[PDB]
RNA sequence: GCGAUAACGAACGAGACCUUAACCUACUAAAUAGUGCUGCUAGCAUUUGCUGGUAUAGUCACUUCUUAGAGGGACUAUCGAUUUCAAGUCGAUGGAAGUUUGAGGCAAUAACAGGUCUGUGAUGCCCUUAGACGUUCUGGGCCGCACGCGCGCUACACUGACGGAGCCAGCGAGUAUAAGCCUUGGCCGAGAGGUCUGGGAAAUCUUGUGAAACUCCGUCGUGCUGGGGAUAGAGCAUUGUAAUUGUUGCUCUUCAACGAGGAAUUCCUAGUAAGCGCAAGUCAUCAGCUUGCGUUGAUUACGUCCCUGCCCUUUGUACACACCG
């Protein structure tokens, strides 16, 4: 059946298993403290998150 | 073996060492390595035995750097 | 080096204008001096401050100096 | 101590199988064979009751003897089947701890068995390239 | 008498010393015993990112962190006192929580 | 409480705490003696506040150090002014501030380091470089 | 005043302990140390092969003997040193956990150290005396 | 920019 | 579920950031300055300042409401669990986030970049700024993009003090 | 170093320390040049700084692929740069300083 | 900055600033830190001592050590000399601190047709949009190997390999109806690993992360040899729906280049280089990679414009796409 074939491949433990909290994009995701933002969008938000430059 | 030393004692070795080992103001191993012609564990192990012996006193002791002196 | 700059320079400048009785020769005492007189909102600036006007002050003792 | 030999100068250059110097401690003497290393020769050793200190040539019959023997017969010696190069064999399934040439000729026959079934480790072992996977773009110019 | 411990978080050190000197305020209009404030190492939350959104120029990082500070307070009350002595203190920026 | 005094000792990172309380003698490190800690060359470097100025500074006075941090030649470092430290200290509140100022005058002569800690820490790694100041290979095309 | 384990050097210390228990011959040393490896990341069997056993025993014992309530893993961790990798760089890796419980458990039979509260092994009552006499032998001399 | 994406061809 | 105060912590500031992102693409057309939320016993408090407070609260308050409902039924809290108020800014002029929605705004519109620039700078110093900056950047007036500065007043660009004043 | 010190104490009569400080005085090279080179009279510590780093030198390359240890061949290198015979790595090498040096006036 | 002055008064940058490292036995408090005392104990010795153990009730004391907030502390202080006596500079004494105290974050105006449309539900235009250049499924590729180049790791041995013994840091991270986190203890197997319990949402447990270099005592003994660990066969596991093109881990065997590197060229001034590991990111599995951290810890300057460049003035110019003219 059509349904039994679609998206049927197991998207756990990977890349396609995880994406950008904002963008969705699966590359250069940072996962710590699950944070679940690609890097970029992790340095647009960062201030309003309350990640600051000190050193 | 550009090095070519002794692997095993014979009478002549024991004769030479005998007469030779308490004429050096100093022996380490690589000494009687030197001039002697002798292996290593051999050195290692006839300084043992002449340590045993009044012919050398060691002077410090070092798991990597054996030091006698003469007898007197 | 130590080059001081023109803030710390010209806040001595006025310190020893306006309080010159007040102010002594010793850079403790000036501290202490120097922290009521002026609201420097930092603890190196006031310092700087302080003892340069101790410098200057034990420069004036011998003989009037130009610009004060 | 030190043994006092004489006319006993062991100078035997020919030894088990392979023309093993009696120069050396017998443990990494019996490595120069084909399909002994340090470790199965310290332990063939341990259980042919030798002392690991004496050069090749100090040994004799009797110990060539049993060197022989545990070295052919590995599993009568307490030798565990875990330590023996060719486990469980793709013929009957047995453990041989194959010492020289019949080692070369055992490889010979793996490479048989997989050009004969035109496997991609059988061919890349044709060809002579690397079978295990490792990059050849670059550090292959060997 | 119960063993009432009090233990507040924050990002902003101010906040949490003021709310911290409002319970003990509060805790002192009536005589509830202060075995605290006791001060938890700082947790730095260190996150390295590279600055460029792609590939191109010089290796350069960002250095961002979140700072936490923790602080554990030993009030030993009837159980009824440190229910108010927690939630008139609703100081923003500092979350408090109340276990015995 | 009869007679004590707490002083530390400290190098890179390794920390020793002392504990000199009245005693018979007995000079300690973590409940071993001088004698012997874990090396046989820098045993010296804690003989010094010793041999510097005699056993009978310690006749009645015991010694007790906590040691904890740091390698081996920082630790043999820091017991050993934190040695010197607690003999000043005990001299200073209990036997003589004119010895104290003895003993001091001959550590500062020998070593300012037994009773000036050395204030030196690793500079941070700076990214774009494997060290603080080393810095990854150049490449012009 | 008497003498214990912390008064004496490590290396004739565990030598002593380690060669007075092979006189005994009361612990059960395996049998399989004659084929066996110390650790996974080692390449060769110890050298003194007949009597390393008695050996490791000596200083697991001495190392309880100065601690209390340590376990396989510790041990283990403790044992463990830098695996040859090759071409890649080095690393830490645990020694072998077989070796360490059978000679644990081994001495746990000879009385020597005890099953402690909620998890590891003290050492016994009786091996406290047995470690300290065997240690005041050797400083007498 | 990617070898200006062609036409494709069919089998079936 | 259990957060650590490490997560706890992260996750707060990500949904403050997620819930700023929400009020400036459904309140632009309103001003929104931002927003800040007081964590409570059970209502954390959500003000949200705007510079027409009439574009939220349209039509008796209908706008509110259902941006409660919205934002409840997102992220899954208690409808009693939240409370959402708007205070009007104090100083438009002294705002940037009010200042740069105006000038998009009449960039829509059709007016000229100088004028709509100057308007900004002269908005914000009669407000009472020590200083004000706008910059325009793109394909200003042709098809060769260009960055145009307007400023008046001072400004200071290193230093923690910029991100004090 | 301190087998060092104990190895020549049983080859010298002398006080090794001495052996050492008079080695270290005289594997000092006096005239060497910078750019040919304008031959240039050196500075004390140079001097010094040079004996030492020859000796080092000379210790540790006659120490590679040799039997004889590391305490050894710096023990050789001492008493050869000690007597000021041209037996040691460093008194060679002060001879070729000031023999290049010399032509370079 | 002192000053000079057709200027005068200003502004940004620099400096200040902020973060961090170093000092405080001087305030404030630690049952998630420690030191003691006092109980209940053990081995030695019996002098009441030396080593330890346990008691979050002993309804014990305190804050040197550790933690963190409030502050203090350097300002070149005092002194000796040179300088337009001016801004400074060199030495000493004091000191935790005397290069801007060390280390960083921040960082002007003007620009580049520098990179990114492959971060983006940031985008104009062009294209395509149902046999789709949307999306999804199976399988393969990005790893393919006469060959050239860059960042690296391991090495070429005795200042060394091993084998036992000593077992010394610091920065961090961690989950619960998982699809499972750090994982301690107990028990099996040589090991990889398996299993039964326990602690920890964490200064509480993992963890003192007993790291590795390093120290000692032994075997080896100058040689491609016990240096070096490629390539290759057999076997045991682990992750994963799937390990063949070996994922990775472990055991036996095979034992290749390489004996210090040409013309060239990179990095670096003190707790720095070099050595050595460790943690975190990528992560189902996989670190020879980065970002940090500590352990051991140097030789040589502390100058110069020869080279590569940069800044300011004068000067020449047929250059302005600016000498790659
Ligand atoms: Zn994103």
């Amino acid at each position: 059946a059509h349904e039994n074939v679609w998206f049927s491949h197991p998207r756990n433990f990977g890349k396609g298993s995880r994406q950008c909290r904002h963008c969705s994009s699966h590359s250069g995701l940072i996962r710590k403290y699950g944070l679940d933002l690609c890097r970029q969008c992790f340095r647009e938000k960062a201030a309003d998150i309350g990640f600051n430059k000190y050193r | 073996d550009k090095a070519q030393h002794i692997v095993i004692l014979d009478q002549e070795k024991y004769d030479r060492i005998l007469k030779d080992v308490p004429t050096y103001k100093y022996v380490s191993v690589s000494v009687l390595v030197d001039r002697l012609k002798i292996g290593g564990s051999l050195a290692r192990v006839a300084l043992r035995q002449l340590e045993e012996d009044g012919i050398i006193t060691p002077v410090l002791k070092h798991s990597k750097q054996a030091i006698y002196t003469r007898a007197q | 080096g130590r080059v001081r700059t023109k803030t710390v320079k010209r806040a001595s400048k006025v310190l020893i204008e306006r309080f010159y009785p007040k102010l002594t020769l010793d850079f403790e005492t000036n501290k202490r001096l120097t922290s009521e007189i002026a609201v420097i909102q930092s603890k190196r600036l006031r310092n700087k401050i302080a003892g340069y006007t101790t410098h200057l002050m034990k420069r004036i003792q011998k003989g009037p100096v130009r610009g004060i | 101590l030190v043994v006092q030999e004489q006319g006993s100068f062991q100078h035997i250059l020919r030894l088990l199988n392979t023309n093993i110097d009696g120069r050396i401690k017998i443990m990494y003497a019996l490595t120069k064979i084909r399909g002994v290393g340090r470790r199965y020769a310290n332990l063939v050793c341990k259980k042919a009751d030798v002392e690991l200190t004496k050069r090749a040539g100090e040994l004799t019959q009797e110990e060539l003897e049993r060197i022989v023997t545990i070295m052919q017969n590995p599993t009568n010696y307490k030798i565990p089947a875990w330590f023996l190069n060719r486990q469980k064999d793709q013929v009957d399934g047995k453990d041989y701890h194959v010492l020289a040439n019949n080692l070369e000729s055992k490889l010979r026959d793996d490479l048989e068995r997989l050009k004969k079934i035109r496997s991609h480790r059988g061919i890349r072992h044709f060809w002579g390239l690397k079978v295990r996977g490792q990059h050849t773009k670059t550090t292959s110019r060997g | 008498i119960h063993k009432i411990r009090i233990t507040l978080t924050s990002t902003k050190v101010k906040q949490l010393e003021n709310v911290s000197a409002n319970i003990i305020r509060n805790a002192a209009q009536y005589n509830i015993v202060k075995k605290g404030p006791v001060r938890m190492p700082t947790k730095v939350l260190k996150i390295t990112t590279r600055k460029t959104p792609n590939g191109e120029g010089s290796k350069t990082w960002d250095a961002y962190e979140m700072r936490i500070h923790k602080r554990v307070i030993d009030l030993q009350a009837p159980a009824s006192t440190v229910k108010r002595i927690t939630q008139i203190t609703i100081e923003p920026g500092v979350d408090v929580e109340v276990t015995i | 409480s009869t007679q004590s005094v707490q002083t530390f000792g400290k190098k890179k990172t390794a920390t020793a705490v002392a504990h000199v309380k009245a005693g018979k003698g007995l000079i300690k490190i973590n409940g071993s003696p001088i004698t012997l800690v874990q090396p046989e060359i820098l045993r010296f470097k804690v003989y010094e506040p010793l041999t510097l100025v005699g056993l009978d500074k310690f006749q009645g006075i015991d010694i007790r150090v906590k040691v904890t941090g740091g390698g081996h030649v920082s630790q043999v470092y820091a017991i050993r002014q934190a040695i010197a430290k607690g003999l000043v200290a005990y001299h200073q509140k209990y036997v003589d501030e004119a010895s104290k100022n003895e003993l001091k005058k001959i550590f500062a002569s020998y070593d300012k380091t037994l009773l000036v800690a050395d204030s030196r820490r690793m500079e941070p790694k700076k990214f774009g470089g494997r060290g603080a100041r080393a810095r990854f290979q150049k490449s012009y095309r | 005043p008497g003498v214990s384990v912390r008064d004496v050097p490590a290396q004739d210390f565990i030598n002593a302990y380690a060669q007075f228990l092979q006189r005994q011959g009361k612990l059960e040393v395996p049998g399989y140390v004659d084929i066996v490896k110390t650790s996974a990341g080692n390449d060769l069997p110890p050298q003194e092969a007949e009597t390393w056993f008695y050996k490791r025993a000596a200083s697991i014992a001495r190392h309880i003997y100065l601690r209390k309530q340590v376990g396989v893993g510790a041990l283990n961790k403790l044992y463990g040193g830098a695996k040859n990798r090759g071409f890649r760089p080095h690393k830490h890796v645990d020694a072998s956990g077989s070796i360490n419980r059978k000679c644990v458990q081994a001495l746990q039979k000879i009385g020597v150290l005890e099953i402690s509260p909620k998890g590891g092994r003290r050492i016994s009552e009786n091996g406290q005396r047995d470690l300290d006499r065997i240690a005041a032998q050797t400083l007498e001399e | 920019g990617g070898k200006k994406r062609k036409k494709k061809v069919y089998t079936t | 579920a259990i957060l650590s105060k490490k997560k706890k912590l992260v996750a707060d500031g990500v949904f403050y950031a997620e819930l700023n992102e929400f009020f400036t693409r459904e309140l632009a057309e309103q001003g929104y300055a931002g927003v800040e939320v007081r964590k409570t016993p059970s209502k954390l408090e959500v003000i949200v300042k705007a510079s027409n407070t009439q574009g939220v609260l349209g039509e008796q308050g209908r706008r509110i409401h259902e941006l409660t409902s919205l934002i409840v039924k997102r992220f899954k809290l208690s409808p009693e669990g939240i409370a959402i108020y708007a205070e009007r800014v104090e100083e438009r002029g002294l705002s940037a986030a009010v200042q740069a929605e105006a000038l998009k705004a009449k960039l829509l519109s059709g007016l000229p970049i100088r004028r709509a620039a100057y308007g900004v700078l002269r908005f914000a110093m009669g407000a009472g700024a020590k200083g004000v900056e706008v910059v325009i950047s793109g394909k200003l007036r042709a098809a060769r993009a260009k960055s145009q500065k307007y400023a008046d007043g001072f400004m200071i660009h290193s230093g923690q003090p910029t991100r004090d004043f | 170093v301190k087998h060092a010190l104990e190895i020549i104490h049983v080859l010298t009569e002398q006080n090794p320390i001495q052996v050492v400080v008079d080695a270290i005085v005289n594997s000092g090279a006096r005239e060497d040049s910078t750019r040919r080179r304008q031959a240039v009279d050196v500075s004390p510590l140079r001097r010094v700084n040079q004996a030492i780093a020859l000796l080092t030198i000379g210790a540790r390359e006659a120490s590679f692929r040799n039997i004889k240890t590391i305490a050894e061949c710096l023990a050789e290198e001492l008493i050869n740069a000690a007597k000021g015979s041209s037996t040691s790595y460093a008194i060679k090498k002060k001879d070729e300083l000031e023999r290049v040096a010399k032509s370079n006036r």
